[PDB]
């Protein structure tokens, strides 16, 4: 036994919107 | 020997 | 036994929208 | 026994929209 | 017994739309 | 017994639309 | 036994919106 | 036994919005 | 036994909004 | 010997 | 010897 | 020998 | 040998 | 040998 | 050998 | 060998 | 993609004279 | 993408004369 | 992306004369 | 992105003459 | 991003003459 | 970002003549 | 950000003549 | 940020003539 | 140095 | 140096 | 250096 | 260097 | 260097 | 270098 | 280098 | 190098 239950991880590498946007 | 995550890695990278 | 149940992971590598957008 | 049930993983490598868009 | 039931994985390598779009 | 039932996997390698589109 | 249950982690590397936006 | 249950961590590296925005 | 339960950490590196905003 | 994830890999990368 | 994921791989990559 | 995550990897990277 | 987090890594970085 | 956090890392950095 | 935090790291930095 | 905080680090810095 | 094009039209869609 | 283009139209969509 | 373009139109969408 | 463009229009969307 | 552009329009969206 | 641009319009959005 | 721009408009949003 | 700009408009948002 | 001499910028708005 | 001498920029809006 | 001398940019909007 | 001398850009909108 | 000297760009819209 | 000297680009729209 | 000197591009739209 | 000198491209649309 090392780790329990219901473990959650979430790693985000987000270079989001770039450039020109005319919405 | 890891659970629900990374291990023994060396390099990780997005790019833009 | 090493790890439990209902484990969740989510790794995002997101170089999102780039360039010119005229929506 | 190493790991339990209902395990979930989701790895995204998303270089999204690029260029010119005129929607 | 190594792993349980109802396991799910989803790996996305998505270099999405590129170029010129005039929708 | 190694793994359970109802296991699901989905790996996507999607270099989507490229070029010029005039829809 | 090393770690317990219901563990959560979330690492964000977010270089958000850049450029010109005319929403 | 090293660590307990219900542990939480959250590391944010957020270089937020940059550039020109005309919302 | 090294550390207990319900531990929480949160490290923020936030270079927030920069540039010109005309909301 | 891993479950529902990658192991013993060396290189992985999208590109565009 | 893995279940519902990759193992013993060396290289994986999309390209465009 | 990992569960529901990566292990023994060396390099991982998107690109654009 | 880590759980639900990274270990033995060397480099990690987004870029843009 | 860490739990729910990073260890044995060397470099980590966003960029833009 | 740390829990729910970083250890043995060398460099960490955002940038913009 | 720390809990719920950083240790053995050398450099940490945001930038802008 | 490389639209390395000079001294003429390139990638046009609809040039028209409606009248 | 490289629109390395000089001294002519490039990537136009609709040039029109409606009248 | 490199719109390295001089002395002509580049990346235009709708040039029009409606009348 | 590099809009290294001189002495002409570049990245225009709608040039129009409505009348 | 580098809008290194001189002596012409660059990154325009809507140039119009409505009348 | 570097809007290193001289002697012309750059990064305009809506130039209009409504009348 | 470097709006190193001289002798023309730069980063304008809405130049208009409504009448 | 460096708005090192001389002898023209820079960073304007709404220049208008409403009438 | 940023700008020269004898520079002019005339702007006229009328209605 | 960024700009020269004897630069002019005249703008006229009328209605 | 970014721009030269004796530069002109005249803009006229009329209605 | 980005642009030369004696540059002109005249724009006329009429209605 | 990006552009030369004595450059002209005249644009006329009429209605 | 991207463009030369004495470049001209005249555009006329009429109605 | 991308383009030479004394380049011209005249465009005329009429109605 | 992409294009030479003294290049011309005249376009005329009429109605």
């Amino acid at each position: 036994h090392l780790c329990g239950s219901h473990l959650v991880e979430a790693l985000y590498l987000v270079c989001g919107e770039r450039g020109f946007f005319y919405t | 020997q890891c659970c629900t995550s990374i291990c023994s890695l060396y390099q990780l990278e997005n790019y833009c």
